[PDB]
C-alpha cells in the first residue's frame, strides 16, 4: 500500500500534469508548473486520486494552522510581556514579538513595560489568553505543546490518507453523514464542551482576577479548587449585553458560557430536527451541487459572511476582557476579518464560475440577461446617487453655498431605518467607560452615515455584478458562443468581433478583486474614521467626551475633500512623521513600501506581454552574442499571469499602505 | 439476471440498501457499473466475497468496505427520484416551476408558467408575468404611446401633461431658490426648460430615425412622430403651468 | 519484493486457493486498480499478521536529485548568501572600517 | 470585413480550417506540398477575426495571416446578435 | 537620467521594431496602431508601435 | 543586406542598441532605488550618518 | 433597451449599434485620462504651495 | 538596559570612526568619494573593485555552466558537482575572460545568431 510512496517523483518536477511532461522548454513551463500545483482536477489519474489529494491537502493545511497557533503560543510564553499585561493590562501594550539588534533594527522595539521592549502586537492574543484563564507560563507551554502535537497528528493523517483512501473510497461523498456528524458533534457537542471549559476554568479564574486577586493565592485558588464560588456568581440579573463587566469592560464570562451551552443545545436539536424538516425544494440544489468546486464556493461564501459578521461583532459587542479599551486591537480585529470576508467572497465567486464550467449549471442561468441587467441598472443608480451626493456637497461647498449641501446642518438625509433600529443593543441612555477610555457609546447615525452606507451598498453591488456576470456568462454568451470549450481561464478569444479581451470567468474575478478591494477600503476608512470621531477617545470627569478625531466625521465626511484632508492627510501625520520614532519606524517604512508595490503593479496592469517579449528577445540577442544561451528559453509572462501579478501587487501594496496608516496612528494615539 | 447481484451476503450490504442502490442507479449501468459508483464497489467486492468465495475478511478491510458502501441514508428515495424525474421533464418541456427571489434564495410559488414563447428560439419572447401577463399586456397596450384610437396629438398631449406636471416638483423644492418667496416660478421655468429640451431631443429623433408607426397612410414619413413630439411640448407646458397654478392657489 | 511470501492470488480464485503462506496468513486478493499511485490494492481473506510498512520508500540518490533541482540549489545558495550578509553585519556593524 | 490571406508555405495541416468558428477557411487541392492541398479563405466576409487559425498554424511564420480592418467592420465581422444590419 | 533612458528605450524599440520583430515578423504590413496579434503564439497584447 | 541608408545601419544592429539601452536603464534604476532605499532605511533607524 | 416597452417600438439599435470601445481606442482613452489627471493635478499643488 | 548600553557604545564608535570621513559644511552627513581617489575615507574605488570582481565571478561561473551543459534538462535539474566546479573555477575570470575575448572564444559573429525581426523584403 505505502510501498508506492516514493521520492522518485520529487526530482521529476511537473509530473502531476500531462501538459508539463514535454519538459521545461521555456520559462512559461515554470509558471504553469506553479499554476497547476493545486489544480487536482486537471492532474493525472482517476477521480479517487482527486479525493485523496483534496482531503490530505485539507489535513496538511490544518496542520499548518495548528503550527501557526503553536508559534503564537510559544511567543506568548517565552517572548512576551504577558505577565505584566496580566498584572496591569490598562498600562501595558501587548507584545509577544521582538526584533533582533541588527542593522539598528533595535529601533523597532519600543517601551511596552519597564522590563520589556518589543513590537506592540495587535492580534488580541493576550485578551484571548486572559479570557481563556491562562495565567502562568506553564499553561502557555502546554498550550504550545498541545498545538505542536496537533500539528504532528494532522501532518501524519495527511500523509496516511493518501494511501488509506483508495479507488473504492466514498466517505467524502456521504453528504448526509458529513452534515449530521459535523452539525451535532462539532457545533453542538463541542460548543457545550467549550461551555464546560468556561464554567470550570474561566468563572473559577476570571472572577478571581476581577475580584482584585491577581495574586489568586497563586495556585491555592487559581488552580481550580473553588467550588464555593457558584457558576452564576456575578450575573447581576439584567440582560446579557445591557450591563457590561465594569472591571474588564466586557460581557460577563458566565453569560458567554451560558451562550455556548445554549448554542450547543440548539445545534444538537437542529441535528435531531434534520431527521424530518423542510425539504423537496432545495432538492434540485441538493442533487446538482454535489461537486468539489460548488461546495467549495458555498463554504467560501458562508465563511466570508461569517467573517464580516465577526468583524462587526468583535468591536461593539465586547466579549474579551480589557479588549474594548485596547483600540489598536479592536481596529485590527475588525479590519482583518473585513478583508478576509472580501477575499473569501471573491473566491466563492471564482469557484462558482469553475463549477459552472466543469459541472452543469442550474435554472437561474437561462434568464441571466434580466438578472445581470437589473444588477447593472441598480449599480448605475446607486453609483450615480451615493457618490454624487459627495460630489454635490463638494461642488456646493467649494462654491461657498453650504446651505445647499447634504449635511445635518443643511438638506439632511435621515437614516430612517437605522434611527428606528434601536432594537440592536437597546442599552440604557448613557455610555460605558473603564479607565480614561470609552468602552462603547452608541454611534449616532446621521446624514454622513447614510451616504457612506449607500456607498458601501453601491460598491458591494458592483462587485456582485462582476462576480455574477462571470458566473452566468461562463459557458457561453452572445459575444462568444463556445466559451465552454475555451476552459475556465483564458486571456481572450482574439482581437475579433471588435475585441474579446477578458471574457473568461478568471478575468471576471480579476476585475472583481479590484472592485472588492475598493469596496472594503471604504469600509475600512468608514470604520477607522467613525470610531475615532464618535466612539473612541478620552473622557472628562464632568461627563464630557474628547474623542480622538474631535468629531470630524459628521462635519467633514460629507465631502470628498473632507476624506482627503481630515482622514488621509491629518490622520496620516502619525505614519508620515514616524522615522526614528521607536515603535512606528517599520510602519512608516512599510507605508513607503506599500506605495512602491502598488505603483509597481501598474507596470503589469497597463502593459501587454508582446512588448516585454520583444524586449526579452532583444536582450537574448546580447546573451547569445557572448555564448550565454539559456536553454529554458526566456518567455514573457502569459497574459493571464501578467494580470494575476498586477492584481496581487496592487492589492498587496494598497493593503500595506492602509495597514501602516491605521496601525501607526492607533499605536501613537494609544 | 445479473450474476453479482444474486445471493450477495447481507454483511457486504443490506437488502434494503442494495435495492435503494439499484433504484438510484440507472438500469443500463447494472451490468457494468461505471467507476466511483457505489454499485461499482458492490460488484468489485461481491465477486470476491460470498458463499462460494472468500467468506472472511480482515477487520480493517471490512472496516474500509463498510465506509465505501452507502449508509442507507445518502440515497434518494422513490419520491425524491420522482421529484427529479419530473422537475427535469418540466424544465426540458419549456415550462418553469415559478420561483421568486427572496433573502438570498427563492421561494417556489407552486405555479407552472410556460416559459418558451410562441417562437421557442426567440430570446425576447420568453413570456414572464410582468410583461406577458394579462394585466401587464393590457396596461402596456393602454398607455398613451400604445392606446388604440388616439390621434398622435392626443398621445403627445397626454404624455406631455404627465411630464410637465411631474417635472415642476424637483425644482420648486430642493432647488437653488427653494426658500425664496416665489420658489415655484423658478421651478415652473426649469420644468418648462426640461420639457423643451426633451422635446428638442424627440424632434432630433424624429428627423434622424423617423419612426413611421404613427404616420397615417400616404404622409411624409415621421410626420406622426413629429406631431406627437410637438404636442408633448405643448402638453408639458400645460402640465407645468397647471402644477404651478395648483401650488400657488393652494 | 516486499511481498516475497504472500500467496497472492487473483480475484478469479478468491474461494479456490487455500494454501496459506510460509506464515499462516491466508492468501491475499490482488486487485489491479488503474491508479498509478495505487496500482494494486491487496485484500485479505482472514486474520493475518501481515507486515505492511507505513513508512515511505525514499533513497539517498533521488533525495539528492531533488536537492539538485534548480529551486533547492538556488535557494540554498541564496539562503547562505543572505545569512552571510547578516552575519557580516552582526560582526562588522556600521562599516566602521570603510 | 477582415482580410485572411493564405501563403505558399502552407503544408495542408487542415488545423486552420478546423479551428475557424465561422467556416471561413476551406481546403483546396494543390501541388506545392507533400499533402497536395493548401488552405483557402473564400468566405472572409464571415471572418470575425478571432485569429484561432493563426494560433493553429504550425509553420515557422503563419501560412495564414489575418489582417484586422476596424474601419471596415460589418455585422458579420462584429458578431452582432442584438442588432441586425440587413 | 533613468527616466529619460527608459522613455528613449521604449520609443526607440517601438521605432526599430515597428517594421517587424521576432515575435511578429510582418508588422509593417499592418497599420501603425492595431489591437494585437491574437492570444496564440504566446499572447500578443500591446504589440503595435502605437502600443 | 545593402547597408547604405542610415536607418538600414541602425536596423542591422538594433538588438545591440536595445540591449545596451536596457542595460543602462537597469543599472540606473537598480543603483538609484537601492541607494535611496539605503538612505530611507538608515534614516528610519535613527542613523542619518549611515547614509 | 430592446426589451423595454417604449424603447423597442422606436429604436431597434440597427442604426448606431452600441458597442464597447475597440482595444486601441480603449488604450488611448485610458492614456488620455491618465495624462490629463497626472498633468492637471500638479498646477493646483503648485499654486497652493507657492502662492 | 544592557542592550541600550551596547547600542550607545555602537553609536559612539560610529561617531569616532567617521571622524576622518568628509562631510558637508552644512549637513554634517559624511560623504562618499567617487572621484577615483583610492586613498580617502569613504572612497568608492574599493567597493567598486570588490563588487566588480565578485560580479564577474558570478557571471563567469554561470556562463561556464551554461557552456558545459548545453541542454535544457541540465538547467532545471542542476548538475550540482559541475555547478560547484564552475563556481569554484570562476575565481580566475579577469584573466580567462580576457584570454577568451582576444582569442575569439567569447563573442560570436552577428551572422550566427538571430539578428532580429525583418525590416524589409518586398
Ligand atoms: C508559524 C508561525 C511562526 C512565525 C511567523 C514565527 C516567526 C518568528 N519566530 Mg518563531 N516559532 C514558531 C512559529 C513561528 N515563528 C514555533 C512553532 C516555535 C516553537 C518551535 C517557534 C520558536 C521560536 C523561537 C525560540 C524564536 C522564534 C523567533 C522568531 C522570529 C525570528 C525568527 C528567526 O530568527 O528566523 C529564523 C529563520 C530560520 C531558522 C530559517 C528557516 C520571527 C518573528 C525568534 C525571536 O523572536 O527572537 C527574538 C526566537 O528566538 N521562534
Ligand atoms: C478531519 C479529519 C479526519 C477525518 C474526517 C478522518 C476520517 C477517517 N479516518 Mg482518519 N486521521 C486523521 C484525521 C481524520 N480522519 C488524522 C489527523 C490522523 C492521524 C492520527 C488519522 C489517522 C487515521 C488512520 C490511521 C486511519 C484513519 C481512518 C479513517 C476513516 C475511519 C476512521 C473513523 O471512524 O473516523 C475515516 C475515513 C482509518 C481508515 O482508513 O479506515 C479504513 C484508519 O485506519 N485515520
Ligand atoms: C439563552 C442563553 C444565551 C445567552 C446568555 C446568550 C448570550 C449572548 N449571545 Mg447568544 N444565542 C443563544 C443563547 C444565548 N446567548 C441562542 C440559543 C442562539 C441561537 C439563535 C444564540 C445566538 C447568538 C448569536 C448569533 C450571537 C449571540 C451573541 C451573544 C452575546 C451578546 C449578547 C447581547 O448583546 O444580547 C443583547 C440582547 C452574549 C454573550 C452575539 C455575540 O457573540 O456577540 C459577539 C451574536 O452575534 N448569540
Ligand atoms: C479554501 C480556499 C481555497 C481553495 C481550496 C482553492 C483552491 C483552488 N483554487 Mg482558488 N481562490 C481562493 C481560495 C481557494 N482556492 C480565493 C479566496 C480566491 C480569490 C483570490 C481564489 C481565486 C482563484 C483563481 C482565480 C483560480 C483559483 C484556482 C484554484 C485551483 C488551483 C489553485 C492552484 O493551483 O494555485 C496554486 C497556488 C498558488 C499559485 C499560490 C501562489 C500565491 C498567491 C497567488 C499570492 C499570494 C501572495 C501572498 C498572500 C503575499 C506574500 C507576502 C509578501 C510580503 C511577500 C484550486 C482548486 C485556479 C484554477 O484553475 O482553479 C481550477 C484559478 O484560476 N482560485
Ligand atoms: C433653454 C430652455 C428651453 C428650451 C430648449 C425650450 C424649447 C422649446 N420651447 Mg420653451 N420655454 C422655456 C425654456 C425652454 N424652451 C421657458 C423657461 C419658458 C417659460 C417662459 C418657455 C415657454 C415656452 C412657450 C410658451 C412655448 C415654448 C416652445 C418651445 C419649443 C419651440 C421648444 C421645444 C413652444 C412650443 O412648445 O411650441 C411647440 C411654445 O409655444 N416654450
Ligand atoms: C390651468 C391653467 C392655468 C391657470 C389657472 C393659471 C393660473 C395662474 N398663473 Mg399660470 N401658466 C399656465 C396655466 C395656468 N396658470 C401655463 C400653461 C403657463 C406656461 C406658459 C403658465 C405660466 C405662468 C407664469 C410664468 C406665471 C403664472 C402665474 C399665474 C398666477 C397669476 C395664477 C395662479 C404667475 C404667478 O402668480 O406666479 C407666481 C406667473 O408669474 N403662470
Ligand atoms: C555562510 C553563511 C553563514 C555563516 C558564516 C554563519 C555563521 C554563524 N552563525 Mg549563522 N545562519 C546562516 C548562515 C550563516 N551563519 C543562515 C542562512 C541562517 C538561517 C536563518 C543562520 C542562522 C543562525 C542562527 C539562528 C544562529 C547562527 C549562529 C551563527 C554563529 C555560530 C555558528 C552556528 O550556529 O552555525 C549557524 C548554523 C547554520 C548556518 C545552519 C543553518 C541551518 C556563526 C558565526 C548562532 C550564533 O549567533 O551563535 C552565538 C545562532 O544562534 N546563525
Ligand atoms: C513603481 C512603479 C514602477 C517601477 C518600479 C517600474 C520598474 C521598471 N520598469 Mg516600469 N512601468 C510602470 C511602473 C513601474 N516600473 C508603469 C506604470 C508603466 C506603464 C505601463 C511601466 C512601463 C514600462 C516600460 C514600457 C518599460 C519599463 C521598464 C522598467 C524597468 C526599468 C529598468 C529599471 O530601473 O530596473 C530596475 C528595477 C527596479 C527598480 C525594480 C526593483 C528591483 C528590486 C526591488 C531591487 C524597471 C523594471 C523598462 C525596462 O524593462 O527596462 C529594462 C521598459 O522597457 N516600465
Ligand atoms: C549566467 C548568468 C548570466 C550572465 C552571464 C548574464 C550576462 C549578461 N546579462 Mg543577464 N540575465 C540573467 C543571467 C545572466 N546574464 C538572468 C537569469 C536574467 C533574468 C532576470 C537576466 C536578465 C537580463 C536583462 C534584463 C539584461 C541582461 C543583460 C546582460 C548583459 C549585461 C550585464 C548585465 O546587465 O548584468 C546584469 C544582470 C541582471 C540584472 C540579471 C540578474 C543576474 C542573475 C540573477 C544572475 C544569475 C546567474 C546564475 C544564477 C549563475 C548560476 C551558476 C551555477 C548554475 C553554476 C550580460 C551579457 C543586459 C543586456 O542585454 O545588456 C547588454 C540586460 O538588459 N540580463
Ligand atoms: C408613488 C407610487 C407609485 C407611482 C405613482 C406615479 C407614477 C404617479 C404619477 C403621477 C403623475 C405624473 C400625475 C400627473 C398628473 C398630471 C396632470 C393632472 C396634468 C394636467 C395638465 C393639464 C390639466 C394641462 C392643461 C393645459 C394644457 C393641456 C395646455 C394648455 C394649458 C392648460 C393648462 C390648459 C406606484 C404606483 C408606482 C406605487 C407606489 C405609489
Ligand atoms: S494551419 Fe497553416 S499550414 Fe496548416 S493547413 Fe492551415 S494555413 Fe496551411
Amino acid at each position: 500500500i505505502f510501498r508506492y510512496i516514493n521520492t522518485t517523483l520529487w526530482a521529476k518536477a511537473g509530473h502531476f500534469n500531462k501538459a508539463l511532461s514535454k519538459g521545461a522548454k521555456t520559462t512559461t513551463w515554470i509558471w504553469n508548473l506553479h499554476d497547476y500545483a493545486h489544480d487536482f482536477d486537471i492532474q493525472q489519474r482517476s477521480t479517487g486520486l482527486i479525493a485523496r489529494k483534496v482531503f490530505s491537502s485539507n489535513l496538511a493545511h490544518l496542520s499548518l494552522v495548528f503550527f501557526w497557533i503553536s508559534g503564537m503560543h510559544l511567543h506568548g510564553a517565552y517572548l512576551s510581556n504577558y505577565d505584566i499585561w496580566l498584572k496591569d493590562p490598562k498600562s501595558i501594550t501587548p507584545s509577544s514579538h521582538l526584533a533582533y539588534s541588527l542593522i539598528g533594527q533595535d529601533i523597532l522595539n519600543s517601551y511596552t513595560s519597564e522590563y520589556f521592549s518589543g513590537i506592540t502586537i495587535t492580534s488580541g492574543f493576550f485578551q484571548l489568553y486572559r479570557s481563556e484563564g491562562i495565567i502562568t507560563q506553564s499553561q502557555l507551554k502546554y498550550a504550545c505543546a498541545t498545538s505542536l502535537i496537533a500539528t504532528l497528528i494532522c501532518l501524519s493523517g495527511s500523509y496516511l490518507h493518501m494511501q488509506l483512501m483508495s479507488k473504492f473510497t466514498s466517505f467524502y461523498k456521504k453528504f448526509q453523514s458529513l452534515s449530521q456528524d459535523h452539525l451535532i458533534i462539532i457545533f453542538g457537542s463541542r460548543s457545550t464542551s467549550l461551555s464546560a471549559h468556561q464554567i470550570h476554568k474561566m468563572l473559577p479564574a476570571n472572577p478571581l482576577l476581577d475580584s482584585g486577586i491577581s495574586k489568586p493565592s497563586i495556585l491555592q485558588v487559581i488552580s481550580n479548587s473553588l467550588s464555593y464560588t457558584l457558576a452564576l456568581f456575578s450575573t447581576n440579573l439584567s440582560s446579557t449585553g445591557k450591563l457590561l463587566n465594569p472591571s474588564t469592560r466586557s460581557v460577563f464570562l458566565s453569560q458567554v458560557a451560558a451562550h455556548h451551552k445554549t448554542t450547543g443545545v440548539v445545534f444538537i436539536t437542529l441535528g435531531l430536527i434534520r431527521f424530518l424538516t423542510m425539504y423537496k425544494s432545495q432538492f434540485s440544489i441538493l442533487t446538482s451541487y454535489i461537486d468539489y468546486h460548488i461546495v467549495l464556493s458555498i463554504n467560501l461564501a458562508l465563511i466570508a459572511s461569517l467573517s464580516i459578521i465577526v468583524a462587526d461583532h468583535l468591536t461593539r459587542t465586547p466579549i474579551y476582557p480589557h479588549k474594548s479599551t485596547s483600540y489598536p486591537t479592536i481596529l485590527c480585529l475588525s479590519i482583518h476579518h473585513a478583508w478576509l470576508s472580501g477575499f473569501l467572497i471573491i473566491g466563492s465567486g471564482a469557484h462558482a464560475s469553475i463549477f459552472n464550467l466543469l459541472g452543469s449549471p442550474t435554472s437561474e442561468i437561462r434568464h441571466r440577461d434580466p438578472i445581470y441587467s437589473h444588477l447593472i441598472w441598480v449599480c448605475i443608480a446607486i453609483g450615480l446617487h451615493s457618490f454624487s451626493l459627495y460630489c454635490h456637497n463638494d461642488t456646493l461647498e467649494a462654491l461657498g453655498r453650504p446651505e445647499d449641501i447634504f449635511h445635518d446642518n443643511s438638506i439632511q438625509l435621515k437614516a430612517i431605518f437605522a434611527k428606528q433600529s434601536f432594537l440592536r443593543a437597546e442599552l440604557q441612555p448613557d455610555i460605558e467607560m473603564l479607565d480614561k477610555k470609552i468602552i462603547r457609546i452608541t454611534q449616532e447615525l446621521g446624514t454622513a452615515d447614510f451616504i457612506v452606507h449607500h456607498i458601501h451598498a453601491f460598491t458591494i453591488h458592483v462587485t456582485l455584478l462582476i462576480l455574477s456576470k462571470g458566473v452566468l456568462y461562463a459557458r457561453n454568451s452572445r459575444f462568444v458562443s463556445d466559451k465552454l470549450e475555451l476552459g475556465f481561464t483564458y486571456p481572450c478569444d482574439g482581437p475579433g468581433r471588435g475585441g474579446t479581451c477578458q471574457i473568461s470567468p478568471w478575468d471576471h474575478l480579476f476585475s472583481a478583486v479590484f472592485w472588492m478591494y475598493n469596496c472594503l477600503n471604504v469600509v475600512t476608512f468608514h470604520y477607522f474614521w467613525k470610531m475615532q470621531s464618535d466612539v473612541w477617545g478620552f473622557v472628562s470627569i464632568q461627563k464630557h467626551i474628547s474623542h480622538y478625531s474631535q468629531g470630524d466625521f459628521s462635519v467633514n465626511s460629507i465631502t470628498i475633500n473632507g476624506w482627503l484632508r481630515n482622514l488621509l492627510w491629518s490622520e496620516a501625520s502619525q505614519v508620515i512623521q514616524s522615522y526614528a520614532l521607536s515603535s512606528i519606524c517599520p510602519y512608516g517604512f512599510i507605508f513607503l513600501i506599500g506605495h512602491f508595490i502598488w505603483a509597481f503593479s501598474l507596470m503589469f496592469l497597463f502593459s501587454g506581454r508582446a512588448y516585454w517579449q520583444e524586449l526579452i528577445e532583444s536582450i537574448l540577442w546580447s546573451h547569445h552574442k557572448l555564448k550565454i544561451i539559456p536553454h529554458i528559453q526566456p518567455r514573457a509572462l502569459s497574459i493571464s499571469q501578467g494580470r494575476a501579478v498586477g492584481f496581487i501587487h496592487y492589492t498587496l501594496g494598497g493593503i500595506g499602505s492602509t495597514w501602516a496608516f491605521i496601525i501607526s496612528r492607533l499605536l501613537v494615539l494609544t | 439476471k445479473i450474476a453479482y447481484l444474486q445471493d450477495i451476503p447481507r454483511t457486504i450490504v443490506e437488502k434494503d440498501a442494495l435495492e435503494l442502490i439499484l433504484k438510484n442507479t440507472p438500469k443500463e449501468q447494472w451490468e457494468n457499473p461505471p467507476e466511483d459508483s457505489y454499485l461499482y464497489t458492490v460488484k468489485a467486492f461481491a465477486e470476491m466475497y460470498g458463499p462460494g468465495k472468500a467468506t472472511k475478511m480482515g477487520w480493517w478491510d471490512y472496516y474500509r468496505l463498510k465506509m465505501d458502501m452507502p449508509d442507507t441514508t445518502r440515497l434518494s428515495s422513490e419520491r425524491e427520484l420522482q421529484e427529479i424525474e419530473e422537475y427535469e421533464k418540466l424544465m426540458m418541456s419549456g415550462k418553469v416551476p415559478f420561483a421568486v427571489p427572496g433573502p438570498s434564495g427563492y421561494f417556489f410559488t407552486g405555479f407552472v408558467t410556460q416559459w418558451k414563447g410562441k417562437e421557442p428560439f426567440a430570446g425576447d419572447q420568453v413570456i414572464t408575468l410582468t410583461e406577458n401577463g394579462l394585466f401587464a399586456k393590457q396596461f402596456l397596450s393602454a398607455l398613451a404611446f400604445y392606446r388604440e384610437g388616439l390621434k398622435p396629438w392626443q398621445r403627445g398631449l397626454e404624455i406631455g401633461m404627465a411630464h410637465g406636471y411631474f417635472l415642476i416638483g424637483p425644482f420648486t423644492s430642493l432647488g437653488p431658490l427653494r426658500n425664496t418667496p416665489e420658489a415655484a416660478t423658478v421651478g415652473l421655468l426649469c420644468g418648462c426648460a426640461i420639457v423643451g429640451i426633451v422635446s428638442i431631443g424627440g424632434l432630433i429623433f424624429g428627423s434622424t430615425i423617423k419612426p413611421t408607426r404613427f404616420d397615417k397612410d400616404g404622409d411624409k414619413p415621421g410626420a406622426g412622430f413629429i406631431e406627437m413630439i410637438n404636442w408633448h411640448a405643448v402638453g408639458g407646458l400645460g402640465g407645468a403651468g397647471f402644477a404651478h397654478a395648483l401650488i400657488t392657489v393652494f | 519484493a516486499e511481498t516475497e511470501e504472500g500467496l497472492i492470488i487473483k480475484p478469479e480464485e478468491a474461494g479456490k486457493i487455500t494454501s496459506r503462506d510460509k506464515n499462516n496468513n491466508p492468501p491475499r486478493i490482488v486487485v489491479k486498480t488503474n491508479d498509478w499511485d495505487i496500482p494494486e490494492y491487496q485484500l485479505s481473506t482472514g486474520a493475518s499478521n501481515q507486515v505492511s510498512y507505513i513508512t515511505p520508500v525514499v533513497e539517498s540518490e533521488d533525495i539528492k536529485a531533488w536537492l539538485s533541482l534548480n529551486v533547492n540549489f538556488f535557494s540554498i545558495i541564496i539562503l547562505f548568501t543572505v545569512g552571510g550578509l547578516i552575519e557580516i553585519q552582526r560582526f562588522f556593524p556600521d562599516t566602521l572600517y570603510w | 470585413s477582415h482580410a485572411v490571406k493564405i501563403y505558399d508555405t502552407c503544408i495542408g495541416c487542415t488545423l486552420c480550417v478546423r479551428a475557424c468558428p465561422t467556416d471561413v477557411l476551406e481546403m483546396v487541392p494543390a501541388s506545392i506540398n507533400a499533402a497536395k492541398q493548401v488552405a483557402s479563405s473564400p468566405r472572409v466576409e464571415d471572418c470575425v477575426g478571432c485569429k484561432r487559425c493563426e494560433t493553429a498554424c504550425p509553420t515557422d511564420f503563419l501560412s495564414i495571416r489575418v489582417y484586422l480592418q476596424d474601419n471596415e467592420e460589418t455585422q458579420y465581422s462584429l458578431g452582432l446578435d442584438l442588432v441586425d444590419w440587413s | 537620467a533613468l527616466g529619460l533612458h527608459i522613455t528613449v528605450l521604449i520609443l526607440l524599440k517601438g521605432g526599430l521594431e515597428a517594421r517587424g520583430s521576432k515575435l511578429m515578423p510582418d508588422k509593417m504590413e499592418h497599420s501603425f496602431g492595431f489591437s494585437c496579434d491574437g492570444p496564440g503564439r504566446g499572447g500578443t497584447c500591446d504589440i503595435s508601435a502605437w502600443d | 543586406q545593402e547597408s547604405s541608408s542610415k536607418q538600414i545601419r541602425i536596423h542591422t544592429h538594433k538588438a545591440a542598441i536595445i540591449s545596451h539601452l536596457s542595460w543602462v536603464s537597469l543599472w540606473l534604476g537598480f543603483h538609484t532605488l537601492a541607494v535611496y532605499s539605503h538612505n530611507d532605511t538608515c534614516i528610519a533607524f535613527n542613523s542619518p550618518s549611515k547614509q | 433597451h430592446l426589451k423595454t416597452p417604449i424603447l423597442i417600438n422606436l429604436w431597434n439599435g440597427d442604426i448606431y449599434t452600441p458597442l464597447a470601445l475597440s482595444i486601441v481606442q480603449a488604450r488611448f482613452i485610458g492614456l488620455v485620462h491618465f495624462s490629463t489627471g497626472l498633468i492637471l493635478t500638479y498646477p493646483p499643488f503648485i499654486i497652493g504651495a507657492t502662492s | 538596559y544592557a542592550r541600550f548600553n551596547k547600542k550607545i557604545k555602537m553609536i559612539e564608535l560610529r561617531e569616532t570612526a567617521y571622524g576622518d570621513r568628509l562631510c558637508g559644511k552644512k549637513d554634517g552627513l559624511p560623504r562618499t568619494i567617487a572621484t577615483g581617489e583610492w586613498n580617502v575615507r569613504g572612497s568608492a574605488m574599493w567597493p567598486a573593485a570588490i563588487f566588480l570582481y565578485i560580479a564577474g565571478w558570478i557571471g563567469w561561473a554561470g556562463r561556464s555552466y551554461l557552456i558545459r551543459t548545453n541542454d535544457a534538462a541540465k538547467e532545471i535539474n542542476i548538475d550540482v558537482p559541475l555547478a560547484v566546479t564552475c563556481m569554484a573555477s570562476g575565481f580566475s575570470w579577469p584573466v580567462a575572460a580576457w584570454q577568451e575575448i582576444v582569442n575569439g572564444e567569447m563573442a560570436v559573429p552577428n551572422d550566427q545568431i538571430h539578428n532580429g525581426g525583418p525590416w524589409n523584403q518586398s
